């Protein structure tokens, strides 16, 4: 229902070294399509995607020294940040920035965000209204002002409901035309013998897309929400996804319970017994 | 300033006892993002290993994973050990068919 | 389970006139929890007392509200974007004002936002 | 609607002494009893989990942010009934303790316990 299209650029300050300095990675919903990075002389791009081809090698390569020309941007900024609190500039540093917009065929919702991190940490961010940003520390609170005053809000404003909607609608038009939709997840429950007695039962969803799910343990009805163990949402390794969710049960009451797979690619929950 | 990484071992379909497979090697929630993950054979590191492109989380934490091919085994150990500035020692997690 | 659920709620602090709406979200980082819970502990509480608001699910669009909320209009819950949740209070009041924190669990383990004053 | 009371109603702590809070949850339900507190010397009143004990099987789930286990100790009985004893009484563990559980996606809490540092010397 909700699709998005976002850049996560990684930049890396060291005045004391070469530089694979920049990596820029695109992702539609959760699928990469594109890994920007700084190996050329304005950067060099690398598909990942059928449905980006679509676009030409013309497209690609204006879209690379765009990107590589923002990387440059990001990084430069660090700059305000090293001068307020006088930290060295041979000092190696990060700098994060992810940016994106997002639609809701549904309501037909819209809603784009750019947000700036430095060494790890929040410094400034856009707010919904894409015209003021909200500044972390002192220092982000200069950048707020020259950002205004140069008008980085507006230009920043006008891509993310122009070309990074337009953008996001295509490369989504392209997609149905090859992946399907989504990605039903398949599901089995397996058991576990607890050193400390009684069982665990553990409720397997593989291969499914996108990555958001919910998998629950219900015992006569009721969402075992605090004895259900959840192990992180990881990538199968081929566009796909997995998770499982187990739960302890008392010795003989396996049959009791009942695993509730709630997944976008299933037109309805899925229930699995032990 | 910096976070420890969490890691996960796993296969990328059912494990099956002798036949051929995919082992995955999810490291996740660190900082800064300079990293070194192994995949090892029976304590031996294992070699070519991909990797997929760096990204990172809401928090700022990078996310990466390292894959290769193994076959199931009773009597194989497989595991991945990661080598980051936040923590004291390496971290070595080894594959569990149950996880 | 080392690797913990991350809560962030926003805003940080709200001076609310009688009368005025206010929405509070709660934004849940990773995937190691599902749903969320809105407590609330009124500054009409000289001595701390956590009461449950509201349980959002992951699932799909499933609320729970606590037995005397659960036909009041003073609030309304709403999952947004992403592993957004907000508590909106409908109409700032006396009855409402004081501090609210989002809980999610995660492999057994309770964990908390920064509380967040509605004062007026 | 289960229902979750607590004893003592207020401890008056000693440096270093031990001290015990029991949760007896009255009703039916499925999961387990947590224990949590507020610490007293802090404006905005955060909740700390402390531990988890499960009601079906055996299984206790420490906080490990601060590492509780190492602090507390934590038993339930077949009947329903929590204790979590405080081994020895820190400024640290100064608050306002209170128990919970969860049934059919409710949150329930027990009345809070003020655990208050006493002092000693006339
Ligand atoms: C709570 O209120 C809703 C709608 O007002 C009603 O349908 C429901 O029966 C009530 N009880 C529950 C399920 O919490
Ligand atoms: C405290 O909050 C409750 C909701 O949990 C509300 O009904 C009550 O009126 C408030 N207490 C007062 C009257 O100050
Ligand atoms: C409560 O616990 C102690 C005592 O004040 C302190 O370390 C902490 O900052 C306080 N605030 C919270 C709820 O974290
Ligand atoms: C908790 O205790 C363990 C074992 O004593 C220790 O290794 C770990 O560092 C502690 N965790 C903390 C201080 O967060």
């Amino acid at each position: 229902g909700s699709h998005s299209l976002r850049y996560f650029y990684t930049a890396l300050s060291r005045p004391a070294i070469s530089e694979p300095w920049y990596i820029a990675v695109g992702y539609l919903d959760d699928t990469q399509f594109a890994r920007f990075d700084s190996a050329g002389e304005t950067g060099t791009y690398k598909l990942s995607a059928p449905w980006v081809e679509q676009e030409g090698p013309e497209y690609w390569a204006r879209e690379t020294e765009i990107v590589t020309s923002n990387a440059q941007f990001f990084r430069e900024n660090l700059q305000t940040m090293l001068d307020y609190y006088n930290l060295s500039q041979n000092g190696s540093h990060t700098i994060q920035v992810m940016y994106g917009c997002e639609v809701e065929f549904f309501g037909s919702l819209f809603r784009a965000y750019e947000q700036h991190g430095y060494d790890g940490q929040d410094y400034i961010a856009l707010n919904e209204d894409l015209k003021t940003w909200t500044a972390a520390d002192m220092a982000a609170e200069i950048t707020r002002s020259k950002w205004e005053q140069a008008g980085y809000t507006e230009l920043r404003r006008t891509y993310l409901e122009g070309p990074c909607k337009d953008s996001l609608l295509r490369y989504l038009e392209n997609r149905k035309k090859t992946q399907e939709c989504t990605d039903p997840p398949k599901t089995h429950v397996t058991h576990h013998a607890r050193p400390e007695g009684d069982v665990t039962l553990r409720c397997w969803a593989l291969g499914f897309y996108p990555a958001h799910i919910t998998l629950t343990w219900q015992l006569n009805g009721e969402e075992l929400i605090q004895d259900t163990e959840l192990v992180e949402t990881r990538p199968a390794g081929d566009g796909t996804f997995q998770k499982w969710a187990a739960v302890v049960v008392p010795s003989g009451e396996e049959q009791k319970y009942t695993c509730h797979v709630y997944h976008e690619g299933l037109p309805e929950p899925l229930t699995l017994r032990w | 300033i910096q976070k420890t990484p969490q890691i996960q071992v796993y296969s990328r379909h059912p494990p099956e006892n002798g036949k051929p497979n995919i082992l995955n090697c999810y490291v996740t929630q660190f900082h800064p993002p300079h990293i070194e993950i192994q995949m090892l054979k029976n304590g031996k590191k294992i070699p070519k290993v991909e990797m997929s492109d760096m990204s990172f989380s809401k928090d700022w934490s990078f996310y990466i994973l390292a894959h290769t091919e193994f076959t199931p085994t009773e009597t194989d150990t497989y595991a991945c050990r990661v080598k980051h500035d936040s923590m004291a020692e390496p971290k070595t997690v080894y594959w569990d068919r149950d996880m | 389970k080392p690797q913990a659920p991350e809560l962030r709620i926003f805003p940080k602090k709200m001076d609310a006139e009688l009368g005025q709406k206010v929405d509070l979200v709660c934004e849940v980082l990773g995937s190691v929890s599902q749903g969320c819970s809105w407590l609330f502990q009124n500054s009409s509480s000289k001595l701390p007392q956590p009461t449950f608001v509201v349980y959002m699910a992951s699932s799909h669009n499933k609320i729970t509200w606590d037995e005397k909320l659960n036909s009041s209009k003073l609030f309304s819950a709403m999952r947004d974007t992403n592993n957004k949740y907000v508590l909106t209070l409908n109409k700032f009041s006396k009855e409402n004002e004081g501090y609210y924190f989002c809980s999610v669990i995660s492999n057994s383990v309770m964990y908390f936002s920064s509380v967040v004053p509605v004062l007026q």
